[PDB]
């Protein structure tokens, strides 16, 4: 949404582009379009969400 | 100086713009195309035109 995806290596998280504060990727700060075969520099990762594990609690 | 890949620095030129990141990525080879073009255009202007 806002910030850029880094990884340190073995992680992806999300951050603000100006000061390094970095965030799990998850649905509620990044938006989603289409699939991924027309975007050149793709990595494969997992995106949490936050309502599946309150569901799963079900 | 802090280096981001090209195509990401133009994506945030688009977030600038108004228009969403992903229109560039869906899009990248269609823009860089543009791009080469009217650098190509400008070489023509100059050397022709008096
Ligand atoms: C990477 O850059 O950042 C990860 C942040 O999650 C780091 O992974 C965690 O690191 C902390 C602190 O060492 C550990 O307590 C956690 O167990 C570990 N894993 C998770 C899932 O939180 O992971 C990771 O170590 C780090 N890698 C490098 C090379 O710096
Ligand atoms: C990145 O920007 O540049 C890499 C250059 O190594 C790129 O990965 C591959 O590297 C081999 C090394 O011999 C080249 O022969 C390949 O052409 C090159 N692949 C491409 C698509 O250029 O790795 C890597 O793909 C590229 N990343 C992106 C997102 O373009
Ligand atoms: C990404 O994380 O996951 C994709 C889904 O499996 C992955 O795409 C696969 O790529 C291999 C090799 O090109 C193909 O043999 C599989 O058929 C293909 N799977 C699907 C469902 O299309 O695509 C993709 O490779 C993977 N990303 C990386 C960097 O490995």
């Amino acid at each position: 949404r806002e910030g850029v995806f880094v990884s340190n290596g073995t992680h992806w998280f999300v951050t603000q582009r100006n000061f390094y504060e970095p965030q799990i990727i998850t649905t509620d700060n990044t938006f989603v379009s289409g699939n991924c075969d027309v975007v050149i520099g793709i990595v494969n990762n997992t995106v949490y969400d936050p309502l599946q594990p309150e569901l799963d609690s079900f | 100086a802090l280096q981001i890949p090209f195509a990401m620095q133009m994506a945030y030129r688009f977030n600038g713009i108004g228009v969403t990141q992903n229109v560039l990525y869906e899009n990248q080879k269609l823009i860089a195309n543009q791009f080469n073009s009217a650098i190509g255009k400008i070489q023509d202007s100059l050397s022709s035109t008096a």
